[PDB]
RNA sequence: UCGA
C-alpha cells in the first residue's frame, strides 16, 4: 500500500507524503524522510532498556 | 580519492602545523636577560626511519622518525651565536595507507567533531516569565564570554563565577562613554546603566577584582583581565574563530587571530540588544555550519603545544641556576617531556583507536568515522535525544544509515561518499549548476559549504533529465531552509551529482537499497565490515559497480604507475620496466597476520609481456577479486521452510559448501613467551624439562623451541621454559612418598608455553628476538620468542553467516546433496532460507537480488545496477522479469521462467522425489561469512583461578573464567522454590576457601555433605565497615546470653 | 563578492594619493548599480531610514486587454478566480494600476486569523522567504 | 505556525488593524482583533548598507546600470593622504620633518638603537621604539653627554 | 570498541 506521512526528528509531520512503498521503490527524497523515523526508533530503544 | 581527511591533514601538519608551533614558542628570555633562545622551525631535518613497515610490526616497535631543528643560542652582552642541531622528539609517520604503527600494532586517528569557535545566541525560558536572550563567545582555547540578558533591560556578563554588570567589563578594557553609545539602540542600554552606576576608566578595575578574587589592587585588576583574553599563549581564537566573528557580527577588521579585540565585545553586546527588537538570527548548536571536524593535523598541534609548555619551564630553570657562560644549546632542550606527550596521544588516548582490519571495507570505513566523543567533545552520559537524531543539514555530508546500534547509537557517524572537508574544518558537498531549467554538466562543481540552506534551492539526483535540452519533470522536489517543497524547474539553483551522495561507501555496496527498510540497511552495512577474506573469493553478479573504487583506495591492491611491459611474474614479486635503473620490483606479501586474526595474502594477476596503464590492478588482495571487491560467494538459495532447521533466523546449508572449499578462511594466531629475569635465578629455554617425556619433545630442535612446519594440536609445547624455585616447604606426605622410590625433585619448575583448548594449526613463523642481534628488548627479559600458527578453518555448524540486506543467521545443520531439494535439471540447492523473516522486516531487495543474480547465472554477464532510480515500476520489476525472459529463450533452458508464476519455479524434494505443492522462489544469493565463529564462543570451567581479594572465580575465556550469576539471575531462583540451588551457587561455588574443598572432595568420594560455611565476601564487608568507624557485629539471641560471634576466627 | 539580493557594488576613489584634502570632504565614493530598470517605489517618509529599495521591473506588471467593457475601480484589489464580464476569466491576482489595456501588478494575498501576532508593518519592504505573521490556533 | 512569504515587494493591508496589547508576558506583541487579508506586491528588492544614502526619491525612473545609492564617506580632520601599497585608505592630519635629519644604526656596544647624527655635532639616541604609542609630553629622544 |  502507501507508506504514509512521516514526521520530523522534532515531531512535525511533513506535508510531503511517501506515495510509494518497498515494492515500487522509494526515491532519494523519500529515503531521507524515512530515515528520520528509523533513527528516532533506534535511539528510543536504547533509552527504553 | 576517498581518503583525504587523513592524507591532506598530515601533509598540512608537516608544512604548516609544525612551523606555526615552533614560531610561537620562540623566543624565550631569562629572569635577568643574559641570553636568549630562539629556534628555526622552518628548517627542520626529519631524518630517515630505523626499521621497515613490515619489520616494525614483528619487532614490537613504531614506524617513527627523529626530529632535529637548528638552534641559535645568542647572548645579549657578549656577541656570540651558537648554532647546533638538538634532538626534539620521536614522531611516528603516516604510512602509505593512511595509518600509524604504534608498538607493532596498526592504529588510526578517528576524526572528532566539535563545535566551531564563535558567538552563538540562544533564546532561553528559565521559567514561566519573559523572553531572555543569551550569548556565548566560544574561542579555540581560553576562557568563555557568556553574555546574558535578564528582565527589565538588564544585560549581564558572566566570566563559572557569579555574574556582573555589562559596564564593568566594557569600561575595564578601556573605553569612553561616547565610544559605546555611538555604535549601539541606546535607549535599551539606559535601563542597565541606571542600576550599575557610571564607572570611569580606573573605577572599574577595583570592583572587578573584588568579585572575581575575593585586598583589591590597581595593578592586580589589570593583570587578571589581560591574562584571560588579551595575553598571548593563553587565549586563542584560531584561524576559524576570526572567520566566524567577521561573518556573524559583520566586522570590517580581519587577520588578528591572536588577541581578542575589544571592539568585538562591543559588537556582541549590540547584537544581543537587537534580538529584543525582533532583528537577528538565533544560532543552532546541531547545525553542521556551526560544527567543525578536526584531524591528525589539528590534534597533533595541541599535543606539541602542551608539550612545549612543559619544556618552557625547564628551559627557564636552567638559564638561572647556571650563572656561568660557555654552555652548549643542546643541553638546554630536554626531549623527555615532549617524547612522553606524543607517546601518550598515540598509545594512551581514547581517540587513537585499534584499527579494524577484517576486510578492506572495514579498513576504508574506520578511516572516515565521525565520532562526537573525545577529550573536548561530549560524554556518554551527556548525550541526549537531540544530539543523536539526524539534522536536516546532514544531507550529503554525514551518512544517515551507517551508525552502530546499541550504546553508541548516533554518536559515531560515518562520512558520505562525495563529502569533503576544507581547510576550515567544514564538510562540503559537490553540486551541479542549473541554468534556466538545464543542468550544466560541463564544468567543475561548486562544493557548497552548507550555505545552501537560506539562500539556494537544491534538488537531489533523482529527477528525470533530458540530453542537454531541459528537465523532463514539471514538479521538481527540492529542499529550501530545511523544509521539503516542490517548485518549478526554472527556479532551482543546484542539483546533486550522484544518487549515492547521501549514503556512505559501505552502504553503497547494497543493491536495491530503495526496496529495503532503513533499519535492515543499518544492519547490512555493519555485517559487510565483518566478512572474513576467503581462500578463493568471487565477484558478485548483482554488484553496484562501486567495488572497484573501494579496492584501490584500501591500499592493499598493487597498482601500476609506469605504463610499461611486464617481464617477470612469480608468487613473490612482479618486475616491470618503465618507458615513455629501469627495473622496479613490486613486493607481494604472502600470508601476513592481521589485527583481527585474518590473512593479508596477495595473489599475482598479470602475466609476462602485457601492456599496463597507470591505475591497473597488478595484484589483488585477500578479500579482493580481479579489479573489484569480493567479500562472499554466489551460490543457490531457496526460500522454503525445512523440518524445523530454519525455524527462527536459522540457516540450512548443504555439504557442497564444505568439500568445495567455499567459505573457507585462513586464521593466523600469534603466541608470546619471554625468558624473564627471576631474582632467585635467571630463566633459560631448555629442551630437557621435568615430568615431560617423548610424547611432547618430538618437534624441538634441541633448543626448547619448535621448528617451522610442525603440526601442533591442543595441549602441545611450543617453547619449553623452566623457572627456578626456592620453596623447600615440602609436606610430610610428599617427603614419605619421595623417600620410597627416590627421584629427588629438582629446583626448577615447568613454565612452558602451551597451546590453549580448541586450538590447532601449522606453525609458519618461529622468529626469535634475543639480545646482541640489533634489536631493542624490554627490561627484565633475556629472550623473546614469537610463534605464528596458521590454520585453515572450513564452514561448520554454529557459524554466523549473513548477506548484504541484514538477513543474518547461524547454521544449524549441514545436509548432504542427496537430501537437499533439487532443480528440474538435477542441480541441488545450497541454502534453504526461511521466507517468514522477509515480510516482517521489509527485506524486499534481497528478493530482487537473487532473482536478478539467477538471470546473470544462466547468461554469465555480471550485471552492474546502480541504486536509486528511472521509470517507476519499469526499472525494478520489468528489469528482473524482462531479463529472466531472455534467459528462458535459450533452447536448453526452458524451465527458468514461467508465465503463471514469474519469480518461481517447481522444486522437487530430495528425500522422496515428489514435487512440492507450491512453486518456490530460487536464485543466486551473495552470502558472507562473519567473524563470529563457533570456535571463539566455546568456554567451560570446572575449577580454575580465583580473585585476589574476594576469593571468587575470575572472568574471561583466555584466563579460564567463570560465568557471572548476577542479580537478575538470583531473582529468577528466588521466584522459584530453588532455595538449595541458590545456597549452593553462592557458597560452595564461589568465595569459600573451606567450602570449595569439602564440596570437591564429596563428589570424588561419593558422599555429599550439607551445611556450607560463611562465604568470604561477607567477611570482607565486615572488616571494611569496621574500618569506617562503625561498630558492627553479629550476636546470638540465646537464653540469658548475648555474646558477639567471631565470623573470621 | 556581493550577494544576489544585494546588487552590483562598485568601488571608486574621488581623490588620488599625495594631495591637499580639505577637512570635511569626501574621499571615497562607492555606488550601487541596478540590474533591471523600472520605477522606484516604497519610499520612506521619515528621514534616516535607508534599508532596502524597490525596483518594479517590466515583468512584474501583467497587461490584460479585454475588448468588451473595462470595469475596474481605482484602488480595487482583483483576486484571480472571479469573472469581470461574462466571456473572460482571470489568471493572476493583484492590484490595478491604470483605469483599454488594463495592466495588473502581480500580488498574492494572505489570510490572517483573528488574534494572531504579526511581525510586519504597513508600507515596508520584504524579501523572498521571510517571517511575516505568527498564526495561533488551538489543537 | 510560521507563515513565510513567497514574493517580495510592498506590503498592503485589507481590513486589518493593529492593536498594542502590551503586558508583562513578552512586552513586544501586536495582535489583530479582526484578521483580514494582507497583500504583497511584486518587484525586485535590493538591500542597502546602513551607512549608505538613497539618492533616488519617489516616482523617479531608473535605467539599466545607473546609480541607485551613493555612500557618503567623509573623513574630517586630515590634510595629506599617503599610501604606497595597501588596501585601506589612510589620512594624515599633521606631519613634521626637521632639517638635517640623519639617523644611523651604530650600536656596536649593546642593544641596537638608532643614533641620530645631526649637523650640529650632536648624537641623539632614539629612546622611542617603532611601533608603540606616544602621548602628550612624552620622551622621544635623549642625547648622549660626555660631561 | 564490538555482539545479543
Amino acid at each position: 500500500g502507501m507508506r504514509g506521512l512521516m514526521a520530523d526528528p522534532q515531531g512535525e509531520i511533513i506535508d510531503l507524503p511517501i506515495k510509494t512503498n518497498f515494492r515500487e521503490g522509494l526515491t532519494v527524497t523519500e529515503y531521507v524522510i524515512s530515515s528520520y523515523g528509523a533513527r528516532k526508533g533506534l535511539v528510543d530503544t536504547a533509552l527504553r532498556t | 580519492d576517498l581518503i583525504e581527511i587523513q592524507h591532506a591533514s598530515f601533509h598540512w601538519f608537516l608544512e604548516e602545523g609544525l612551523i606555526e608551533e615552533l614560531n610561537s614558542f620562540s623566543p624565550i628570555s631569562d629572569y635577568t636577560g643574559k641570553l636568549e633562545l630562539h629556534f628555526l622551525g622552518k628548517d627542520y631535518k626529519l631524518k630517515q626511519p630505523k626499521y621497515d613497515v613490515d619489520e616494525s610490526k614483528r619487532r614490537d616497535a613504531s614506524y617513527s622518525v627523529q626530529m632535529y631543528v637548528p638552534t641559535r643560542l645568542i647572548n645579549k652582552e657578549t656577541g656570540e651565536i651558537k648554532e647546533q642541531e638538538v634532538f626534539i622528539g620521536d614522531l611516528p609517520l603516516m604510512t602509505e595507507r593512511g595509518t600509524f604503527i604504534i608498538n607493532g600494532a596498526e592504529r588510526v586517528i578517528v576524526n572528532q567533531i566539535v563545535r566551531s569557535p564563535g558567538v552563538y545566541y540562544k533564546k532561553e525560558l528559565d521559567k514561566n516569565g519573559r523572553r531572555t536572550y543569551s550569548a556565548s563567545l566560544i574561542p579555540n582555547r581560553g576562557a568563555w564570554l557568556k553574555f546574558e540578558t535578564d528582565k527589565n533591560g538588564l544585560v549581564y556578563v558572566r566570566i563559572k563565577t557569579r555574574k556582573l554588570s555589562a559596564q564593568v567589563l566594557l569600561k575595564a578594557i578601556g573605553l569612553s562613554d561616547n565610544e559605546i553609545l555611538d555604535s549601539l539602540h541606546p535607549e535599551f542600554y539606559q535601563k542597565t546603566l541606571d542600576k550599575e552606576g557610571n564607572p570611569t576608566e580606573e573605577e572599574a578595575l577595583v570592583e572587578l577584582y573584588k568579585k572575581l578574587r575575593p585586598p583589591p589592587t590597581v595593578s592586580g585588576g589589570q593583570q587578571l583581565l589581560e591574562s584571560r583574553f588579551f595575553d598571548p599563549k593563553r587565549y586563542d581564537l584560531g584561524r576559524v574563530g576570526r572567520y566566524k566573528l567577521n561573518k556573524k557580527l559583520r566586522l570590517n577588521e580581519a587577520d588578528t587571530t591572536r588577541v581578542l579585540t575589544p571592539q568585538d565585545i562591543l559588537a556582541a553586546i549590540n547584537y544581543l540588544i537587537n534580538l529584543e527588537f525582533d532583528v537577528g538570527t538565533t544560532d543552532d548548536i546541531d547545525h553542521l555550519g556551526n560544527r567543525r571536524v578536526r584531524s591528525v593535523g589539528e590534534l597533533l598541534q595541541n599535543q606539541i603545544r602542551v608539550g612545549l609548555n612543559r619544556l618552557e619551564r625547564i628551559i627557564r630553570e636552567r638559564m638561572t641556576v647556571s650563572e656561568s657562560d660557555a654552555l652548549t644549546p643542546a643541553s638546554l632542550v630536554n626531549p623527555k617531556p615532549l617524547v612522553a606527550a606524543i607517546k601518550e596521544f598515540f598509545g594512551s588516548s581514547q581517540l587513537s583507536q585499534f584499527m579494524d582490519q577484517t576486510n578492506p571495507l572495514a579498513e576504508l570505513t574506520h578511516k572516515r568515522r565521525i565520532s562526537a566523543l573525545g577529550p573536548g567533545g561530549l560524554t556518554r552520559e551527556r548525550a541526549g535525544f537531540a544530539v543523536r537524531d539526524i539534522h536536516p543539514s546532514h544531507h550529503g555530508r554525514i551518512c544517515p544509515v551507517e551508525t552502530p546500534e546499541g550504546p553508541n547509537a548516533g554518536l559515531i557517524g560515518s562520512l558520505a561518499t562525495c563529502a569533503r572537508v576544507n581547510d576550515y574544518g567544514f564538510i562540503e558537498t559537490p553540486y551541479f549548476r542549473v541554468e534556466s531549467g538545464r543542468v550544466r554538466k560541463d564544468l567543475d562543481p561548486v562544493y557548497l559549504t552548507a550555505d545552501e540552506e537560506d539562500d539556494m534551492r537544491v534538488a537531489p539526483g533523482d529527477i528525470p533529465t533530458d540530453e542537454e535540452g531541459n528537465i523532463i519533470g514539471e514538479s521538481v522536489p527540492i529542499r529550501y531552509r530545511q523544509e521539503f517543497s516542490t517548485t518549478s524547474p526554472e527556479q532551482v539553483d543546484y542539483v546533486a551529482v550522484s544518487p549515492v551522495q547521501i549514503i556512505s561507501v559501505a552502504t553503497s555496496m547494497i543493491p536495491f537499497l530503495e526496496h529495503d527498510d532503513a533499519n535492515r540497511a543499518l544492519m547490512g552495512s555493519n555485517m559487510q565490515r565483518q566478512a572474513v577474506p576467503l581462500l578463493r573469493p568471487e565477484r558478485p553478479l548483482v554488484g553496484t559497480g562501486l567495488e572497484a573504487q573501494a579496492a584501490r583506495d584500501s591500499g592493499m591492491v598493487i597498482v601500476s604507475r609506469t605504463h610499461g611491459i611486464v617481464t617477470y611474474v612469480d608468487a613473490t614479486e612482479i618486475r616491470v620496466q618503465p618507458h615513455s635503473g629501469e627495473e622496479i620490483v613490486y613486493p607481494i606479501q604472502k600470508y601476513q597476520r592481521s589485527n583481527q586474526d585474518t590473512c593479508l595474502n596477495q595473489r599475482p594477476l598479470v602475466y609476462a609481456g602485457e601492456d599496463v596503464v597507470p591505475g591497473q590492478v597488478l595484484a589483488d588482495g585477500s578479500a579482493t577479486e580481479g579489479g573489484e571487491l569480493a567479500l562472499g560467494q554466489n551460490i543457490l538459495v531457496a526460500y522454503m521452510p525445512w523440518e524445523g532447521y530454519n525455524y527462527e533466523d536459522a540457516i540450512l546449508i548443504s555439504e557442497r559448501l564444505v568439500y568445495d572449499d567455499v567459505y573457507t578462511s585462513i586464521h593466523i594466531e600469534k603466541f608470546e613467551i619471554e625468558a624473564r629475569q627471576t631474582k632467585l635465578g635467571p630463566e633459560e629455554i631448555t629442551r630437557e624439562i621435568p615430568n615431560v617425556g617423548e610424547d611432547a619433545l618430538r618437534n624441538l630442535d634441541e633448543h626448547g623451541i619448535i621448528r617451522i612446519g610442525a603440526w601442533v594440536e591442543s595441549g602441545d609445547i611450543l617453547v619449553g621454559k623452566v623457572t627456578p624455585k626456592g620453596e623447600a616447604d615440602q609436606p610430610p606426605e610428599e617427603k614419605l612418598l619421595r623417600a620410597i622410590f627416590g627421584e629427588k625433585a629438582r629446583d626448577v619448575r615447568d613454565n612452558s608455553l602451551r597451546v590453549p583448548n580448541g586450538e590447532k594449526g601449522r606453525v609458519v613463523d618461529v622468529r626469535v628476538f634475543t639480545r646482541e642481534k640489533g634489536d631493542e628488548l624490554p627490561p627484565g627479559a633475556n629472550m623473546v620468542v614469537r610463534i605464528y600458527v596458521a590454520q585453515k578453518r572450513k564452514i561448520q555448524v554454529g557459524d554466523k553467516m549473513a548477506g548484504r540486506h541484514g538477513n543474518k543467521g547461524i547454521i544449524s545443520r549441514i545436509l548432504p546433496i542427496e537430501d537437499m531439494p533439487y532443480l528440474p535439471d538435477g542441480r541441488p540447492i545450497d541454502i534453504a532460507l526461511n521466507p517468514l523473516g522477509v515480510p516482517s522486516r521489509m527485506n524486499v531487495g534481497q528478493v530482487f537480488e537473487c532473482l536478478l543474480g539467477w538471470a546473470g547465472e544462466n547468461l554469465g554477464v555480471r550485471f552492474k545496477i546502480t541504486p536509486f532510480d528511472m521509470y517507476g515500476e519499469e526499472a525494478s520489476r520489468d528489469t528482473v522479469h524482462g531479463l529472466l525472459e531472455e534467459a528462458s529463450q535459450r533452447p536448453n533452458k526452458d524451465w527458468v521462467f514461467n508465465e503463471n508464476h514469474p519469480g518461481k519455479i517447481q522444486v522437487f524434494d530430495g528425500r522422496t522425489g515428489e514435487p512440492f505443492d507450491r512453486p518456490i522462489t530460487v536464485g543466486q544469493a551473495y552470502m558472507l561469512k562473519l567473524v563470529h565463529l563457533v570456535d571463539d564462543k566455546i568456554h567451560a570451567r570446572s575449577t580454575g583461578p580465583y580473585s585476589l581479594v574476594t576469593q571468587q572465580p575470575l572472568g574471561g575465556k583466555a584466563q579460564q573464567g567463570g560465568q557471572r550469576f548476577g542479580e537478575m539471575e538470583v531473582w529468577a531462583l528466588e521466584a522459584y522454590g530453588a532455595a538449595y540451588i541458590l545456597q549452593e551457587l553462592l557458597t560452595v561455588k564461589s568465595d569459600d576457601m573451606q567450602g570449595r574443598n569439602e564440596a570437591l572432595n564429596a563428589i570424588v568420594k561419593g558422599k555429599s555433605i550439607p551445611r556450607p560455611g560463611t562465604p568470604e565476601s561477607f567477611k570482607v564487608l565486615m572488616r571494611e565497615l569496621q574500618s569506617l568507624g562503625l561498630d558492627i557485629a553479629a550476636h546470638k539471641v540465646q537464653l540469658s546470653e548475648d555474646g558477639e560471634s567471631a565470623d573470621a576466627e | 563578492e556581493s550577494d544576489p539580493l544585494g546588487g552590483a557594488s562598485k568601488t571608486r576613489l574621488l581623490v588620488q594619493d599625495g594631495d591637499q584634502i580639505p577637512p570635511g570632504a569626501v574621499v571615497a565614493r562607492t555606488e550601487i548599480q541596478c540590474k533591471e530598470a523600472g520605477t522606484v517605489r516604497g519610499i520612506k517618509e521619515g528621514q534616516e531610514s535607508i534599508r532596502r529599495v524597490l525596483l518594479e521591473r517590466a515583468a512584474d506588471r501583467l497587461v490584460v486587454d479585454l475588448p468588451s467593457a473595462p470595469e475596474v475601480k481605482p484602488g480595487q484589489l482583483l483576486v484571480a478566480g472571479q469573472e469581470l464580464v461574462p466571456g473572460v476569466k482571470l489568471e493572476e491576482s493583484g492590484k490595478v494600476l491604470e483605469i483599454y489595456q488594463l495592466v495588473l501588478r502581480r500580488a498574492r494575498p494572505y489570510r490572517v486569523s483573528p488574534g494572531a501576532v504579526l511581525h510586519i508593518e504597513d508600507g515596508d519592504l520584504v524579501q523572498r522567504g521571510d517571517n511575516l505573521v505568527l498564526l495561533v490556533f488551538e489543537r | 505556525k510560521d507563515v513565510a512569504g513567497d514574493l517580495a515587494g510592498e506590503v498592503l493591508f485589507d481590513r486589518l488593524v493593529p492593536e498594542e496589547k502590551t503586558d508583562r508576558q513578552g512586552n513586544t506583541t501586536r495582535i489583530a482583533q479582526r484578521g483580514g487579508l494582507v497583500w504583497i506586491l511584486s518587484g525586485e528588492v535590493y538591500n542597502l548598507p546602513p551607512g549608505a544614502e538613497p539618492v533616488v526619491k519617489n516616482d523617479e525612473q531608473v535605467e539599466v546600470g545607473s546609480i541607485m545609492a551613493e555612500t557618503k564617506l567623509v573623513t574630517n580632520d586630515g590634510g595629506v593622504v599617503r599610501l604606497v601599497s595597501n588596501r585601506e585608505i589612510e589620512i594624515i592630519t599633521a606631519s613634521v620633518l626637521l632639517d638635517q635629519a640623519q639617523v644611523k644604526l651604530e650600536s656596536s656596544g649593546g642593544r641596537e638603537q638608532y643614533v641620530i647624527y645631526t649637523a650640529d655635532k650632536q648624537r641623539f639616541l632614539l629612546k622611542a621604539a617603532p611601533g608603540t604609542k606616544v602621548q602628550n609630553h612624552s620622551i622621544v629622544a635623549e642625547l648622549i653627554d660626555d660631561r
